[PDB]
């Protein structure tokens, strides 16, 4: 069982990923309940100096039980450390790996009939890469950093003059470990593209290419140009802090605010690059469950593309605030709004592929209207913050994290989400149980709801990002986010019950379909699971 | 003077407007806010709708139509129509903000790690600004007795800790006031919610904002660009007052 890592089929890579994106994202999960175990209360009562002068062990559970705030003092280079890396995590090597590394990976080679991809070793490679990514950016949370601790206290965007100035090596290593994430992301798409241009089945024009596929390639596309651009922000700063230059640097000349502009190069496609596979996953799952084919294919199809192509002329409505001309300001605004409706549009679709159908609300349909819910949310914020005018009041407060969680976060999970449970039977030749997967759904709808709604409230009030302790009057807020966030983690390890229970001892799944006829694409006609070499 | 500009216990809506800017912000963002109600009510109703007469039981032969001309030229039209609306009195509030007018009163504040540093030019002030409660005032970012009595001291109390300054940035009422921004370190960003206004402080540029405030009263802001370790312990205090107090402020710092 050492040969599951030497492996090079696309199926054995997919399953992988999957896995590591659940464990890193666990890791990530467990982060976000300590940050808001802090947040719960106003007041430093976890995150004290005083459990730095034990071991790495005993500081650790000491610091899970709270403590008078006399005795307690407060240290907010942890919480930075946490939620930089929460952030870089998620960003790097959560999201991203499971749907693009895992679902990508698995179903577009069945989806488009290929055999396997265009370069199986490069794929297993890309698998590595992430890995050794992974292992880097952990790594760094207990290498010498800032302030005389360990960890980077930065933000996941890593802005210089702090991330350029931040002490000790640790942010070297999470900058190393971004460049594997990214090189790994790199040949995957390289696979992806060649696969989809080279290897489709006889009869399989690119009209005839299911969705999901088309969600991968559009990623694929992004990854390219969006990646080698962010390796070149982070050298910047690499070099800045090691080898003299002054890129962002203003005693040698240098521009602080052009970092901005190079990583939200980089930083909006990013966002489209996580969300566009769940885009595909939710088309297929709606399809299957409604009985119906997907209403109108092709603008699925050229929204995605145009959302692509337009997802590199937005980038600096992240830099509202930073110092932008009028003119500058007014642009992005524009075409941020252009932006908006291809995406806002892709909403009235999917509910016109439910309209007149044959509803079954099974789990992956639950996710599926969840998602559909949670990125309308999230989007018509977007169009708040997009007004740059408005932006100067909630730039950097909850509000934008309210936003991102919504639509992004809680969007690529729920798309997650939604594939496991309607692939995990023809992965694995076990089906879950259909109680469970509507209970892990209502505690998770439940609680991400509760979390991340009342950071609406707390972004209008003015509370600020990043901040490890806030005013008292933003208690209230802060308290049901916090209780929000332990039922959604709660519901997170039902899920990974669920998931041991259904890989164990689940239903033996016996039919090559054993969802409908609606579910029309070809993995449905292989085998559960499928054959190792197919096609 | 009455604290204005601060965070209410279970608020939900924005700060008070002390400034015009602030103002169109609370009125471009309801404006906003009944649309998006109406855009989020509506698709939530259709998905509910859809799932109780065309669930399975109910539904029991799908249709298969995957067009509707006349629908989807409606649904373009639409979200573009309601974008047009918003930057319609969008755009004017944009060009009100960030067209700097001429100065009444012209403060420089530049960023530090961790604390503001304030100068009038036009009256050869400075000072420095630390949270009531950080190092510089004696404590460690924490409540305590001594913090307390600081912030009575100070005419704040308990409820204002992690907002309230030890110095003020002092202005007079219904007069124009620019601030100049930078930053001497890392990026800071100085903000007032009151006045709807925010401008990161970027080591190396020079960035203006400006605001007119409309009531006397004490108005806070905190740092709104993370900078390092005491991030969530450097905060604004402004104090809006008449234009005699501001001239009595200005005169307690002339030296002879
Ligand atoms: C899934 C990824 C994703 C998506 C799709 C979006 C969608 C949108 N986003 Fe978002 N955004 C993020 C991820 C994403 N965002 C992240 C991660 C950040 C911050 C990162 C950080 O700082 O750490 C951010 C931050 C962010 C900012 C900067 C805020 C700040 O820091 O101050 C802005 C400003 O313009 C913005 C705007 C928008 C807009 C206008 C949309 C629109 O495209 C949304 C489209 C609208 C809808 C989906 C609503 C439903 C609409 C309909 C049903 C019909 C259509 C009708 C109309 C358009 C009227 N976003
Ligand atoms: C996809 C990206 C993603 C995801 C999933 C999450 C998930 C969560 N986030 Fe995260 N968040 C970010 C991206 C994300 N976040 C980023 C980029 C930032 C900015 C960091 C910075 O400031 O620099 C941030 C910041 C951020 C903040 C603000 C920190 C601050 O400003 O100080 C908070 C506050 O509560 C928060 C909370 C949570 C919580 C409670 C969860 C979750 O606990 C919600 C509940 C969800 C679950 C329990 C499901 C988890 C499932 C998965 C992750 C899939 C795993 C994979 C498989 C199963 C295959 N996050
Ligand atoms: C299934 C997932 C579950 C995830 C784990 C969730 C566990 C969270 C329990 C935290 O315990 C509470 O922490 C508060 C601190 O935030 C304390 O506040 C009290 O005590 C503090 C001193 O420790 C004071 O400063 C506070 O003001 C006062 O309200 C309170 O007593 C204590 O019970
Ligand atoms: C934490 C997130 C979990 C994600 C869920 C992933 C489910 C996929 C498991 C698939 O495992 C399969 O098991 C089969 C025998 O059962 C093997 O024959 C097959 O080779 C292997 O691939
Ligand atoms: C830290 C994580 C938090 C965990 C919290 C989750 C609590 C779990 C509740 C367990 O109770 C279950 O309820 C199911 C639903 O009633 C039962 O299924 C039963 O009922 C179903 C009908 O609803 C049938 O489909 C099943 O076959 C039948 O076993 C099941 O036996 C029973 O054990
Ligand atoms: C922190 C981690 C929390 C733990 C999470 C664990 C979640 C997974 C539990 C699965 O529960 C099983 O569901 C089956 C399917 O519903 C039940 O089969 C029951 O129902 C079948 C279908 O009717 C019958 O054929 C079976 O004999 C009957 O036992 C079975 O009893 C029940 O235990
Ligand atoms: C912005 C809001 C978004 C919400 C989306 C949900 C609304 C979806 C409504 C769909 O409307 C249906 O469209 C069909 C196709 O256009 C029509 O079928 C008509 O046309 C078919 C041919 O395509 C024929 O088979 C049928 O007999 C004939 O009724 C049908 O009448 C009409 O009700
Ligand atoms: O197009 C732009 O629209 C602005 C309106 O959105 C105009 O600003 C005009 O109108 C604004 C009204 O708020 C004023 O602030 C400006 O000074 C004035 O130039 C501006 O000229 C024009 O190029
Ligand atoms: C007097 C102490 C109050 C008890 C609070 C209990 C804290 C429980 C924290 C455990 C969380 C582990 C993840
Ligand atoms: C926005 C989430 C929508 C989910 C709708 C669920 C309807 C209730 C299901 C009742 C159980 C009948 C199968
Ligand atoms: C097939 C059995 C249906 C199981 C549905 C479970 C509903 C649980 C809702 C609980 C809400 C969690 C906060
Ligand atoms: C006042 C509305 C309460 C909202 C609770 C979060 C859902
Ligand atoms: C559709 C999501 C919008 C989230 C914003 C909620 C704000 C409601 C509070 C308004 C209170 C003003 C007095
Ligand atoms: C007058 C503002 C127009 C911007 C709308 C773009 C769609
Ligand atoms: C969104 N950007
Ligand atoms: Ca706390
Ligand atoms: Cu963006
Ligand atoms: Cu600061
Ligand atoms: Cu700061
Ligand atoms: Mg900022």
């Amino acid at each position: 069982f050492t040969r599951w890592f030497m492996s090079t089929n696309h199926k054995d890579i997919g399953v992988l990923y999957l896995f590591t994106g659940g464990l890193v994202g666990l890791i990530s999960v467990a982060f976000t309940v300590y940050m808001r175990m802090e947040l719960m209360a106003p007041g430093v009562q976890f995150m004290c100096a005083e459990h730095l002068e034990s071991g790495l062990v005993k500081g650790f559970f000491q610091s899970l039980w709270p403590s008078a705030v006399e005795n307690c003092t407060p240290n907010g280079h942890l919480w930075n450390v946490m939620i930089t890396g929460h952030g870089i995590l998620m960003m790097f090597f959560v999201v991203i790996p499971a749907l693009f590394g895992g679902f990508g990976n698995y179903f577009m080679p069945l989806h488009i009939g290929a055999p396997d991809m265009a370069f199986p070793r490069m794929n297993n490679l890309s698998y590595w890469l992430y890995v050794a990514g992974t292992s880097l950016a952990v790594a760094s949370l207990f290498a010498p950093g800032g302030n005389g601790q360990l960890g980077s206290g930065i933000g996941w965007v890593l802005y210089p003059p702090l991330s350029t100035s931040e002490s000790g090596y640790s942010t070297d290593l999470a900058i190393f470990a971004v460049h594997l994430s990214g090189a790994s992301s790199i040949l995957g798409a390289i696979n992806m593209i060649t696969t989809f241009l080279n290897m489709r089945a006889p009869g399989m024009t690119m009209h005839k290419v299911p969705l999901f596929a088309w969600s991968i390639f559009v990623t694929a596309w992004l990854i390219l140009l969006a990646l080698p651009v962010l390796a070149g922000a982070i050298t910047m700063l690499l070099t800045d802090r090691n080898f003299g230059t002054t890129f962002f640097q203003p005693s040698g000349g240098g521009d602080p605010v052009l970092y901005q502009h190079i990583l939200w190069f980089f930083g909006h496609p990013e966002v489209y690059i996580i969300v566009l596979p769940a885009f595909g996953i939710v088309s297929h799952v709606i399809a299957t469950f409604a009985k119906k084919p997907i209403f109108g294919y092709l603008p699925m199809v050229y929204a995605m593309v145009a959302i692509g192509v337009l997802g590199f002329v937005v980038w600096a409505h992240h830099m509202y605030t930073a110092g932008l001309s009028l003119t500058q300001q007014s642009y992005f605004m524009m075409a941020t709004m252009v932006i908006a409706v291809p995406t806002g549009i892709k909403i009235f679709s999917w509910i016109a592929t439910m309209w007149g159908g044959s509803i079954e609300l099974k789990t992956p349909m639950l996710w599926a209207l969840g998602f559909l819910f949670l990125f309308t949310v999230g989007g018509v914020t977007g169009i708040v913050l997009s007004q740059a005018s408005v932006d100067r009041y909630y730039h950097d407060t909850y509000y934008v994290v309210a936003h991102f969680h919504y639509v992004m976060s809680l969007g690529a999970v729920f798309g997650i989400f939604a594939g496991i449970y309607f692939w995990i039977g023809k992965m694995s030749g076990r089906q879950y149980p259909e109680w469970a997967g509507k209970l892990h759904f209502w505690m998770m709808f439940v609680g991400a709801n509760l979390t991340f709604f009342p950071q609406h409230f707390l972004g209008r009030q003015g509370m600020p990002r990043r901040y490890i302790d806030y005013p008292e009057a933003f208690a209230t807020w802060n308290f049901v986010s916090s209780l929000g966030a332990f039922l959604s983690f709660a519901s997170f390890l039902f899920f990974l019950g669920v998931i041991f229970y259904t890989l164990t001892r689940g239903a033996r799944v016996t039919a090559n379909n054993y969802w409908n006829e609606h579910a029309d694409t070809l993995e449905w006609t292989l085998t559960s699971p499928p054959p190792e070499h197919t096609f | 003077l009455e604290i204005i500009g601060r965070p209410q216990p279970g608020g939900t809506g924005f700060q008070p407007s002390a400034s015009p800017v602030a103002t169109q912000i609370h009125w471009l963002d309801g404006f906003i806010l009944v649309i998006i109600a109406a855009i989020t009510i509506f698709v939530t109703l259709l998905i509910l709708y859809a799932v109780w007469r065309f669930h399975e039981k109910r539904n029991k032969v799908p249709a298969r139509f995957t067009h509707n001309s006349p629908l989807e030229i409606a649904w373009t039209i639409v979200p573009i129509v309601i974008l047009v609306a918003i930057g319609a009195f969008s755009l004017p509030v944009l060009f009100n903000q960030q067209e700097i007018p001429e100065a009444d009163v012209t403060v420089k504040v530049t960023g530090y790690q961790w604390y503001w540093g304030y100068e009038y030019p036009d009256e050869e002030i400075s000072f420095e600004s630390y949270m009531i409660g950080s190092p510089a005032t004696g404590g460690d970012n924490r409540m305590s007795p001594e913090v307390e009595q600081q912030l009575i001291e100070a005419g704040y109390s308990r409820d204002e800790f992690l907002l309230a300054t030890d110095t003020a940035m002092v202005v007079p009422v219904n007069k124009t006031v620019v601030v100049q921004v930078t930053g001497a370190d890392v990026i800071h960003s100085w903000t007032v919610p009151a006045f709807g206004v925010k401008q990161d402080a970027v080591p190396g540029r020079l960035a203006q904002l400006w605001f007119r405030a409309e009531r006397e009263g004490i108005f806070f802001g905190q740092c709104s660009e993370l900078c390092g370790i005491s991030h969530a312990y450097m905060p604004i205090t402004v104090k809006v007052v008449s234009e005699e107090a501001y001239a009595a402020w200005l005169e307690q710092h002339h030296h002879h």
